């Protein structure tokens, strides 16, 4: 009628609001589970190109290496 | 009256929103 829910509508918005929140840090957290997928990579220096699939590489720890390329790259 | 089935429509409603987002917006983060 006149009133209706209009002063209960109060109510239910401060309800929601708290509660929306909430749903909000989910989507953070998620971020953090796309990246425990992502491992690390060795770091070393080019030395020279054998061929265009292959490659001299010294690892900045340890031994040389002849390893290959990414296409894209 | 008109008015009395419309605040029964909205109390419903909001007993089911309540327990749904619960269900999913709160298992998500504890998963």
């Amino acid at each position: 009628k006149l009133l209706e829910h209009k002063e209960i509508d109060g109510r239910l918005k401060e309800l929601r609001e708290q509660l929306k929140e909430l749903t909000k840090q989910y989507e953070k957290s998620e971020n953090d589970l796309k990246a425990l997928q992502s491992v690390g990579q060795i770091v070393g220096e080019v030395l020279k190109q054998l061929t265009e699939e292959k490659f001299i590489v010294k690892a900045t720890n340890g031994p040389r290496y002849v390893v290959g390329c990414r296409r894209q790259l | 009256r008109t008015r009395l089935l419309d605040s029964e429509i909205k109390i419903m409603k909001s007993e089911v929103l309540r327990v749904t987002h619960e269900l999913q917006a709160m298992k998500d983060k504890i998963k």
